[PDB]
């Protein structure tokens, strides 16, 4: 019931930083992003003792509930880093881009890049041939302040780019296609 | 005066050279370009350009036929090639010609004299350059191999009559090793071959390899201009170049110049050009080699003599005379030259890269420099052209300026998105020896005997960077605590008066204390005390520090939120992973795991129909080289290998079809 009063509210950040069975599991569904730690964390129901004791299916932790799994083939988690220390390392990094209620505008901070300057490196990134790929990356990256791109799911819905980045210092969100 | 229009039939920096000259000149200037080169600078500096084909240089930059369909569509009046494609192509200046187009190069007779070392020799000998004598006989007896070396000379080598790669070769002095050289070759030999015929002939130890160029006159008249030391190389292809030498005094450089000139005065050799001379250890010269066409080391003589050799070309094709006299010809200062190329100096010296370019900016705001680049932010690189990036020149006033001056023009240079070499020429231009001066043409294969490893740091310089590395990380952090106020909800500044790092190197964990004075950072690195003053403007390239001192300039190349910094220091990339006390305590606690590279497997990532493969097994692979392309929903994905090396198996053909996760090919 807190975690649906919030929503839109007050960000919601869940970090599973173990295994989460019964009702706990549900929580990351309401908050806002839901983030894991790599052979360490899992997100299930019930455990592989309850697949094989119901049905004649074969599996292991991991490949029940692994971070793996739902950073790469579920779409459930956000992204998965390789341990506690540098998980909370990115979590204080990735906390600096939000407002802290949604009564706030975006949080604009200090920065040194030029607004007005020129990114030539774009003028030949789409290729006149239409059967030619290219990586859409290229362009957020040369585009957002100082080359920094916080990306979402880098490894589920490849086809499209989802991420932070700041502009002139002020927090936005970019979408975008990824023609590869 | 001069001409109206000259076509330039090549690509990149010399084309450029070439572009400039003629708007200086008021020339109106016709480039060439590939499909892919439509973009170069080359085409865009242009007045006109003219596409004459596809990527590959042999349909598009050999390709005569269409040139010279671009040449009388354009009616152009003079071509000037540069060097390389068909500089030295005898049909493309013949049927050139045979249209009454002006050739700016080599006229087909000097092309022709020079064609094979027997017509060289032959000029050497009329030109009386040098040309040590050998034994034009097959030396049989134990005593002839001490004999004839007697009559002739010193330094005598033993080789096979016929054939090469050590068919029982050997160096000898004395008439000791002679002797015994020759009757150990001349018995064993036939075993190997089935030859056994020894010749003799003379040699000269640690070479110094020295250019003299020559501007020859339609008039007959042929003036040399200053040599050129060219002894640093690898792979058979120079990459620094000094021009006033070291190894010549006035008596010795007018004694060779004179003899590169008997040369293009016999031949009528009325075009620019360059003759090479090997130089022994006691400054005995001897002739090599007469080269045909303006040399890819002809930007840095320029610099000591005044002189514009597009400019002069271009007069001289017109029909007009040499404007300068031999007695105006000097040398003011000095200038050396370093090519960078887009290539990996740790895997045997130059291995090429393939990519795009990101981020670039040429040192133009330092004294005495100069850039001669082909290339704009937004190009490309591949595997179809040499991987030249640019010529960088410095000169000053004495060896130390220029070097200084070279040092610092490399550090402020910006090659982003491809791997280049500067980290190479930033240190070989600073060794012991090649400040000295001894060089031989072998040296990079005696100072790196194991390959290239990289800028070697010493106690202070490890201390420099390790407190550069710490403040800079501190300057990020302090940023990231500077928002601009929220009238709701009141943010406030840590008062952080220390930062206590675990700042990781290779091997090493050092323990490093910082503490903040405005602009500049207080460090102290394991007991030393350092301050390190800047404006920390963190947006920019470059990024200018003063260490006690000590003047740096450093790049920071990525970042992580881990604490992984990626830090160029002195030309060379170091990796440093800084973490607060704390996480570094805490960080022992974590599982070691090690997963497997599997970089040698390439699958697709993408269903559909196979249309090209790039490789069998046994070619050659670069990271980032494309091997595949599928072909799904009218598209081409290209797919391209992350290591370097040579293909094993290619496992899918082209006109196959494959899902997501089938195997393509299969590196070594
Ligand atoms: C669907 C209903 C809901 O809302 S949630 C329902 C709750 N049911 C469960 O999740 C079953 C509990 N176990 C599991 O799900 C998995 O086996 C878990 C525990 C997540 C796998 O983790 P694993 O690393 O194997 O831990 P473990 O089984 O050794 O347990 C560690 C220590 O914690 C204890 N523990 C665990 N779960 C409970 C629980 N629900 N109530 C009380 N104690 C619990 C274990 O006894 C164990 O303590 P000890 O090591 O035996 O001293």
């Amino acid at each position: 019931l807190r975690n649906v009063t919030a929503s839109g509210v007050i960000p919601q950040i869940s970090l599973i930083m173990g295994p989460c069975a019964g009702g706990a599991v549900y929580s990351p569904a309401l908050t806002d992003f839901t983030f894991m730690v790599k052979d360490t964390s899992y997100l299930f129901i019930t455990g592989p003792d309850v697949v094989k004791s119901v049905t004649n299916e074969d599996v292991t932790q991991e490949e029940l509930g692994g971070a793996k799994t739902h950073t790469t083939m579920s779409g459930v988690a956000h992204r998965a880093f390789e341990n506690d220390v540098d998980a909370l390392c990115n979590l204080r990094d990735f906390f600096n881009y939000l407002p802290l209620s949604s009564q706030d505008p975006a949080p604009v901070r200090e920065c040194h890049d030029p607004s007005d300057r020129l990114v030539p490196e774009l003028d030949t990134i789409v290729p006149l041939e239409s059967t030619k790929a290219y990586n859409m990356v290229d362009i957020i990256h040369s585009v957002v302040d100082e080359r920094e791109f916080f990306e979402i799911m880098p490894n589920y819905a490849k086809n499209i780019i989802v991420g932070f980045a700041r502009m002139n210092g002020r927090t936005v969100g970019i979408v975008g296609n990824q023609p590869k | 005066k001069t001409f109206d229009k000259i076509l330039v039939a090549n690509r990149g920096e010399i084309a450029c050279r070439v572009i400039r000259t003629c708007k200086k000149m008021g020339i109106k200037t016709v480039a060439i370009h590939s499909d892919v080169d439509a973009s170069s600078v080359h085409v865009k500096m242009a007045d006109e350009a003219v596409c004459v084909g596809p990527a590959p240089t042999s349909k598009s930059y050999l390709n005569m036929d269409a040139i010279m369909e671009a040449i009388k569509k354009t009616r152009a009046q003079a071509v000037h090639p540069g060097y390389g494609f068909l500089s030295e192509n005898k049909e493309f200046a013949r049927c050139l010609a045979a249209e009454d187009v002006v050739f700016i190069g080599p006229d087909t007779h000097a092309i022709q004299a020079m064609g094979d070392k027997i017509e060289s020799k032959l000029l050497a000998k009329k030109a009386e350059v040098n040309t040590i004598p050998g034994f034009d006989g097959v030396v049989k007896d134990a005593e002839e191999a001490v004999r004839i070396a007697r009559e002739i000379g010193y330094p005598v080598m033993i080789k096979a009559s016929a054939g090469g790669g050590g068919k029982g070769m050997r160096i000898a002095w004395d008439d000791e090793e002679t002797r015994d050289g020759f009757r150990l070759s001349s018995q064993e030999a036939a075993s190997s071959f089935g030859d056994d015929r020894l010749l003799i002939e003379k040699f000269i130890d640690n070479p110094r390899h020295i250019e003299i160029q020559v501007l020859g006159d339609k008039h007959g008249n042929a003036l040399w201009l200053n040599e050129r030391e060219c002894s640093i190389q690898r792979r058979n292809q120079k990459v620094v170049e000094e021009a006033p030498s070291i190894f010549l005094d006035a008596e010795t450089r007018r004694a060779m110049g004179e003899q590169a000139v008997a040369l293009a005065r016999a031949v009528k050799y009325s075009s620019a050009g360059t003759v090479e001379f090997l130089v022994d250890s006691k400054k005995n010269f001897y002739f090599l080699e007469m080269n045909t066409r303006l040399q890819v080391e002809h930007p840095v003589t320029e610099c000591i003599t005044g002189l514009d050799l597009v400019q002069e070309m271009i007069r001289v094709a017109k029909g007009y005379p040499l404007r300068h006299k031999q007695a105006d010809i000097r040398i003011n200062g000095w200038a050396v030259e370093c090519r960078v190329y887009a290539e990996d100096p740790y895997k045997s010296f130059g291995l090429p890269s393939i990519g795009r370019l990101s981020q670039y900016q040429e040192p133009l705001h330092l004294p005495g420099v100069r850039v001669d680049s082909g290339i704009q932010p937004g190009s490309d690189i591949s595997i179809y052209y040499d991987p030249m990036i640019s010529k960088l020149i410095t000169y000053g006033s004495d060896r130390t300026e220029a070097l200084k001056r070279m040092a610092d023009a490399l550090d402020n240079y910006v090659i982003r998105g491809v791997t280049h070499n500067i980290a190479l020429l930033r240190e070989v231009i600073i060794n012991s020896r090649f400040v000295k001066g001894d060089i031989s043409t072998k040296f990079l294969s005696d100072v790196y005997p194991d390959g290239f490893k990289g800028h070697m740091l010493t106690k202070s310089e490890k201390n420099q960077l390790l407190a550069i590395a710490s403040s800079l990380f501190v300057a990020f952090q302090l940023r990231a605590q500077h928002f601009q106020e929220n009238s709701r909800m009141p943010v406030i500044k840590p008062d952080i008066a220390n930062w206590e790092l675990s700042v990781k190197l290779h091997d090493k964990v050092h323990t490093v204390v910082a503490s903040n004075n405005g602009s500049v950072f207080s460090v102290e690195v394991d007991g030393s005390k350092l301050n390190v003053t800047s404006t920390w403007n963190l947006a920019s390239p470059l990024l200018s520090v003063s260490v006690d001192g000590t003047q740096r300039t450093v790049q920071c190349l990525s970042r992580e939120a881990g604490g992984n910094m990626s830090i160029q220091f002195l030309g060379t990339v170091y990796k440093v992973n800084i973490l607060t006390r704390l996480a570094a305590e805490l960080n022992k606690f974590m599982l070691e795991k090690v997963t497997e590279d599997t970089s040698s497997v390439l699958r697709s990532p993408m269903p559909g129909v196979v249309v090209a493969v790039s490789v069998k097994p046994g070619d050659a692979v670069a990271e980032g080289q494309e091997i595949c392309v599928i072909e799904a929903m009218k598209m081409q994905n290209s797919m391209t290998a992350g290591k370097t090396g040579t293909v094993k198996s290619v496992h899918c053909q082209a006109g196959d079809t494959v899902g997501e996760g089938d195997l393509l090919v299969e590196l070594e």
